[PDB]
RNA sequence: ACCAAAGCUAGCUCAACAUACUAAACAAAUACAAAAAUACACCAAAAUAAAAUAAAACAUUCACCUAACAUUAAAGUAUAGGAGAUAGAAAUUUUUAUCCUGACGCUAUAGAGAUAGUACCGUAAGGGAAAGAUGAAAGAAUAAAAUAAAAGUAAAAAAAAGCAAA
RNA sequence: ACGAGCUACCCAUGAGCAGUUUAAAAGAACCAACUCAUCUAUGUGGCAAAAUAGUGAGAAGACUUGUAGGUAGAGGUGAAAA
RNA sequence: CUCGCACACGCUUACAUCAGUAACUAAUAAUAUACUGAUAAUUAACAACCAAUAAACCAAAACAACACUAAAACGUUUAUUAAUUACAUUGUUAACCCAACACAGGAGUGCACCAAGGAAAGAUUAAAAGAAGUAAAAGGAACUCGGCAAACACAAACCCCGCCU
């Protein structure tokens, strides 16, 4: 439980840089914008959780059908042993039922 | 049965 | 995000200063003092 | 060293032979004749650019045969390091 | 030479010639009490009797008789900081005996020199006169001597 | 167990593993058991005569240097073929056929030190 | 009567049994090889 | 003459020995072939004098005097042997065309790899030899597998190396704020 | 290395304390 | 030859391969990385043996010469100007030759300073019309010649006498090169008259 | 007071773009018992995935399980199933070019096993680590400052009686 | 996939058995080297993950042993002890 | 007190000279073949690599005279071709290998039983208990499951089961 004995260097963050200003900025497009864009354009990141959202299994699920096919050997080894699991666990185990 | 437990040797780096 | 405890010292401490003037490792030892602690209180 | 002539040590049986055994009634010898290989021939020599060569092998052949079979001889006679030789 | 491709050799083909050979040896001082004759030389491990003959024949126009070659291995024993072992090369010694009837005994390349070592006897001398005088007096007791009064 | 990492050499084996360290061959074996020696297999050291050269391992320190220039093919040819062509051809003569008379040798088979093949060690 | 010395060192049986003509000799031994290049052993044979 | 192997007698006790700078690619590209020729002897003497003077000064554990004239001799030979060779591949650049002075082909063993298979010279040629036609230039189908983890691994490691330059790169920008 | 700050200041008010206990000022 | 060095490597002013820094850093270690901005060649303007002014420090405001540079850890060094005293001669029972060595400075903390006015300046690149790359100074706008300074050997071309294995300057500098098309082996067989009839035979290559 | 404790870096992880994908070295030697220049050959081979599991047993069956068609729906529908557990489409529809790419991921028991597939352990296939911390300068070690905070000891062995405390 | 460098059994290639009694080199007898391991006592985190001391059986044979090769797990080998 | 010398297989410098050992290896010191650094070393005659193609050829080794059965490895000559010309390459240390160890264990062959190898005890005292040995009055298995072990004995018999090695 040994603690520091040292101030860390104190973290100049400032909430007036380029990201923190423009953070959002278009999330309304669409609305102020005579349809043409929904805000799902406006997510970067993986091209299967591009406006997506679900659990572990689905996750894996759709990203196995729709990058899966580019996916290294040990990675998709990985997938689909990490589908496997996740569906006997879902499908077989819990309290609830 | 002739159950026996092998002993097993520590680390040689240690 | 990996969250850890950093306040471990003083909750170690808030149960050892009640267990200073006793004998033995219950005096020191975490795990022998929560127990005396509780018995004493 | 002796190493450097060079010599090489070996272990083996270590024998005293005159040509024939003990009971041999013809326990002296008269004259040996000992024909040079076809190393250390002199063409072979003069080639290695060894020119003084010549007569050192002889020397050597010469001084080597005939102190094993005189010793031969001697031994067989009976005389050895600290019974040396009176004739 | 090292490191080369020689022509392959059939029946009725050219003698093989070498104009600049890759072959660099050292003449060394024997550890052991060798004949006069007899000169040690570390060649690298491609070279052979026949190419050191040549070598001695023709660079250096040295008689030689006899050469004599064996492999002396290098220790492997001596590990590294990462437990590594660490292997000296292994390296060809060559005893080659002369033929003439030359005797070559290695000379001392190291020659002690006497002014040298009187200007080294000078220099202890004064490094011994100067530890002495900086020495502190015993009867002042660890009191600064620099100091007037 | 034995070392995996150590070079399998000659002193690691038993009396029948004789591996050689390198060396090129130098003959064959002959009638009775014995080695016969190749003479054309030994290399020959053509070293020539220092007696009257007047060059030193080492340089003068004052002596400049020139500017890196490697030598190429086109200078190579520029500076011993490139003459006789535009000589020749100025005179009216030039044969493109034949030009092993310019050092253009179109088979290497036939001269002693071959080029391709690569015939000669050093 | 007394075991742990199972070994008994032989160069001939050694390089005959794990070397690298016994390895890529085979189909499956080329294999070996190859798992070895891939998790990148030092000595991918005896 | 066994003494070549030494230095002269006069300079065997001095502790600093003084030698001119090395020789240079301009240089010995403005020699004759024939100049080379005894220069490349002229330096093998001192390269020996010297490999002997190191190996004594070892024996007797001692420094050795200006150890930098072993290394002038060595970038001397060097460029001797540079110039040679670019005149060699250059004569047999215009008479053959070959850029390799040996015979060579792009193969593929049975690992898989693509590699530069040197030829060996031979008496026989190599559908008679016994020694070359049990080797195999051609990878089975079990093959592919372990090339495709060999790709990928080499993809990550470049990946994982392009990401650290990165890192590094927007921690240098933030650690030093001079734009 | 854990990360924050609140851990750092509670240990040097501690440590404040314990130089005042060794050493008292007059 | 050339020492290898590990990535984790911390740079002290001391030859990487010399007793003093083996055992200032043992084979085995691997320290905490500083950092150092990256300034690439084409914008290095700080050389060796030119004078140099001091920006911050005790010595503030004094000028001197720069005796070394370390690009690893962009450090810059002037004779004199910065420095701690450290005893040199130390033995058992003696000591003495206490004398001051010199700590290294940033760019940052050292600028060029030019010869006319002697009054610090900003140096920036330019390229002039003749091909030649010289700094030129921004404040007054003036150019800087190239600091000079004697190599690590210690030798000066003006002051050198040959040895008896060095090369006179006409003989280094002499041409006698013929470029033919012929090999060095075909030449050398011709100049000492070495004949050779016979031919190789048929090789395969495989 | 010893033992000790604290650094912030090495580097990793997850995605996007991407040339289009077995890196650099390959002088000589490397499938003779690999790293051994050199002799009349022989070379090549394919034939289903199985089971652990679920059906509370287990026999027919048991999604993914190293074979491309992605997304919004039809739809968990038609169907197939000891018609049980479970499996499960299609016809037919939607999908506007590029930058805007970094991190409400880790900070040396974490993040890759990795300082490294190295030491070491096995005959072999194979398994597989731990280990870094001063400073602008150590070309400032008669070297300077912060904690002297875990367990274990010493400073300072114990005096009838007892879950050791109230 | 990897294992017959220990061990089970074969295939090649070698090697050992001294003295005494016997027309005997007789799967005879005494007893060495050598090969096994009957009984007892120590040892039981031991010298040893099977040993030491004493005492025992065989010791010209269905014998011991060196080197190298082969038989590989739905198997091998086995004078069957699973 | 007596497992020594060498070769083969195996380990690979642990071997030799000098120097140091505060600490690291020796289960402790002295110092050193076992730790540290520097420098040197194993030199071929011994051993390894070192002809094919057809033909004549039934007649064992065991002191081999001559035989037995279990029928037995080990060769010359003739004819055709075998580059032809000094010096090729490789193994030469050791107190060592396999057993986690500087392990009372496992290790092939030729020589002799010492002419070569070594030291059971760090220093005391002589409690109990324990291990090994020697001796013991009278008795002589009365001990014990059993004459196990031991003994100045080391002999003769009767059954069961397996013919015997
Ligand atoms: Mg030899
Ligand atoms: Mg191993
Ligand atoms: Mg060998
Ligand atoms: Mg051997
Ligand atoms: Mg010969
Ligand atoms: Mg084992
Ligand atoms: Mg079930
Ligand atoms: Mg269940
Ligand atoms: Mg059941
Ligand atoms: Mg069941
Ligand atoms: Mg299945
Ligand atoms: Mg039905
Ligand atoms: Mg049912
Ligand atoms: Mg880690
Ligand atoms: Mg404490
Ligand atoms: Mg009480
Ligand atoms: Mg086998
Ligand atoms: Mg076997
Ligand atoms: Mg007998
Ligand atoms: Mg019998
Ligand atoms: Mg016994
Ligand atoms: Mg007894
Ligand atoms: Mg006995
Ligand atoms: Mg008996
Ligand atoms: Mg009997
Ligand atoms: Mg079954
Ligand atoms: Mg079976
Ligand atoms: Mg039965
Ligand atoms: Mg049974
Ligand atoms: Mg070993
Ligand atoms: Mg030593
Ligand atoms: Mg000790
Ligand atoms: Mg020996
Ligand atoms: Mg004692
Ligand atoms: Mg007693
Ligand atoms: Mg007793
Ligand atoms: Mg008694
Ligand atoms: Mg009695
Ligand atoms: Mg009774
Ligand atoms: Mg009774
Ligand atoms: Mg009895
Ligand atoms: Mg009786
Ligand atoms: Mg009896
Ligand atoms: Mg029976
Ligand atoms: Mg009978």
């Amino acid at each position: 439980f040994h603690v520091r004995v040292t101030l860390p260097p104190r973290k100049v963050v400032d909430r007036w840089n380029e990201k923190r200003a423009m953070f959002g900025v278009y999330d309304n497009i669409g609305i102020l914008g005579n349809f043409e864009k929904h805000p799902k354009e406006l997510i970067k990141g993986p091209i299967w959780l591009r406006g997506w959202k679900g659990n572990e299994l689905q996750r894996c699920i759709r990203k196995k059908r729709m990058v899966g096919n580019r996916m290294f050997i040990d990675d998709l080894h990985n997938l689909n042993k990490r589908i496997s699991y996740l569906y006997k666990h879902f499908n077989r185990h819990g309290k609830y039922r | 049965k002739k159950r026996f437990t092998p002993p097993t040797y520590q680390p040689k780096y240690k | 995000l990996r969250s850890r405890v950093t306040d471990r010292y003083w909750r170690v401490q808030e149960v050892l200063k009640h267990a200073r003037h006793f004998r033995g490792r219950k005096n020191r030892c975490y795990r022998l003092a929560v127990r005396a602690v509780t018995r004493a209180f | 060293k002796p190493d450097k002539l060079p010599l090489f040590k070996r272990q083996y049986e270590n024998t005293i032979f005159i040509g024939s055994k003990t009971a041999d009634p013809l326990c002296y010898g008269h004259t040996q004749f000992h024909l040079l290989p076809d190393k250390l021939k002199r063409e072979k020599l003069l080639k290695q650019n060894c020119a003084d060569q010549i007569e050192v092998v002889f020397r050597a052949n010469a001084i080597a045969s005939l102190f094993a079979w005189t010793g031969a001889q001697a031994m067989y006679q009976g005389f050895w390091s600290e019974a040396d030789v009176t004739r | 030479a090292r490191n080369v491709l020689y022509p392959l050799y059939q029946l009725g083909n050219p003698q093989l010639r070498v104009f600049r050979t890759n072959f660099f040896i050292q003449l060394v001082r024997p550890g052991t009490a060798q004949p006069e004759d007899t000169v040690q030389f570390r060649i690298p491990m491609e070279m052979t009797r026949v190419d050191l003959r040549n070598y001695l024949e023709r660079i250096y126009n040295v008689p030689v008789a006899a050469v004599r070659t064996r492999v002396q291995y290098g220790s492997n024993r001596r590990r590294d900081h990462r437990n590594i072992r660490i292997k000296k090369p292994d390296y060809k010694v060559a005893y080659v005996q002369l033929a003439l009837g030359q005797t070559f005994t290695f000379p001392d390349l190291f020659p002690e020199r006497k002014g040298a070592s009187v200007d080294v006897d000078v220099r202890d001398q004064v490094l011994e006169d100067q530890r002495q005088k900086h020495s502190p007096d015993p009867r002042r007791g660890g009191v600064p001597g620099w100091f007037g009064l | 167990g034995a070392d995996r990492m150590s070079k399998w050499t000659s002193k690691r084996g038993p009396r029948t593993f004789c591996k050689g360290r390198g060396a090129k061959g130098t003959g064959f074996h002959g009638r009775d058991g014995k080695f016969v020696q190749i003479k054309e297999m030994i290399p020959e050291l053509v070293v020539p005569e220092l007696a009257g050269f007047k060059l030193k391992p080492y340089v003068n320190y004052r002596a400049p240097e020139g500017t890196d220039t490697p030598l190429t093919a086109k200078q190579l040819f520029l500076e011993t073929a490139a003459p006789a062509i535009e000589k020749d051809f100025k005179a009216g003569t030039f044969d493109p056929e034949h030009l092993e008379k310019y050092g253009f040798e179109p088979t290497q088979e036939g001269k002693l030190f071959q080029l391709y093949p690569k015939n000669f060690p050093r | 009567k007394a075991r742990g010395n199972e070994y008994q060192p032989s160069n001939i049986k050694r390089k005959h049994k794990h070397g690298w003509v016994r390895r890529l000799r085979t189909p499956t031994g080329v294999q070996v090889i190859l798992r070895r290049m891939h998790k990148g052993r030092k000595s991918l044979s005896h | 003459g066994l003494e070549e192997f030494f230095d002269d007698p006069k300079n065997w006790g001095e502790e600093k020995v003084k030698s001119g700078a090395s020789w240079t690619c301009q240089q010995l590209r403005n020699k004759s072939n024939e100049d080379l020729h005894k220069l490349w002897y002229v330096l093998l003497k001192e390269r020996n004098m010297l490999l002997t003077l190191e190996q004594e000064a070892k024996r007797q554990r001692l420094p050795m005097p200006s150890p930098e004239r072993l290394e002038k001799v060595v970038d001397s030979m060097d460029a001797l042997d540079k110039v040679v060779q670019e005149r060699e591949d250059a004569l047999r650049l215009l008479q053959t065309g070959q850029e390799k002075a040996r015979p060579g082909a792009w193969r593929r063993d049975i690992f898989g790899r693509i590699i530069w298979h040197k030829f060996k010279q031979w008496p026989i040629p190599w559908y008679l030899n016994k020694k070359y036609n049990r080797k195999r230039f051609f990878a089975m189908p079990y093959v592919e597998r372990f090339v495709r983890m060999r790709i990928e691994k080499q993809a990550r490691i470049k990946a994982r190396k392009r990401s650290l330059e990165r890192k590094k790169e927007k921690f240098l920008q933030e650690k030093f704020p001079h734009l | 290395a854990k990360k924050g700050f609140r851990a750092a200041y509670r240990f040097q008010k501690e440590l404040e304390r314990w130089r005042l206990l060794r050493c008292p000022p007059p | 030859s050339k020492v290898t060095l590990p990535p984790n490597y911390r740079y002290g002013m001391s030859r990487p391969g010399s007793l003093s820094d083996k055992r200032k850093n043992p084979p085995g270690t691997r320290r905490r990385r500083v950092p150092v901005e990256p300034i690439s060649d084409e914008d290095w303007h700080l050389f060796c043996g030119d004078k140099v002014e001091i920006l911050e420090g005790k010595d503030a405001g004094k000028q001197g010469k720069v005796v070394q540079v370390i690009r690893q850890r962009n450090w810059v060094v002037v004779e004199g100007l910065n420095t701690h005293y450290r005893y040199v001669g130390k033995t058992v029972d003696y000591r003495g030759t206490m004398i001051p060595s010199e700590a290294p400075l940033l760019h940052n903390q050292v600028k060029l300073v030019d010869p006319t006015d002697r009054k610090p300046t900003d140096v920036e690149w330019r390229f002039t019309e003749a091909g030649e790359r010289v700094r030129v100074s921004t404040r007054s706008g003036r150019i800087i010649p190239k600091p000079e300074f004697p190599r690590a050997d210690g030798i000066v071309p003006e002051t050198w006498i040959d040895g008896p294995k060095d090369t006179s300057v006409e003989d280094a500098l002499e041409k006698t090169y013929v470029p033919r098309l012929k090999t060095l082996e075909e030449e050398v067989m011709e100049a000492m008259g070495i004949q050779e009839t016979r031919r190789h035979k048929k090789v395969y290559w495989y």
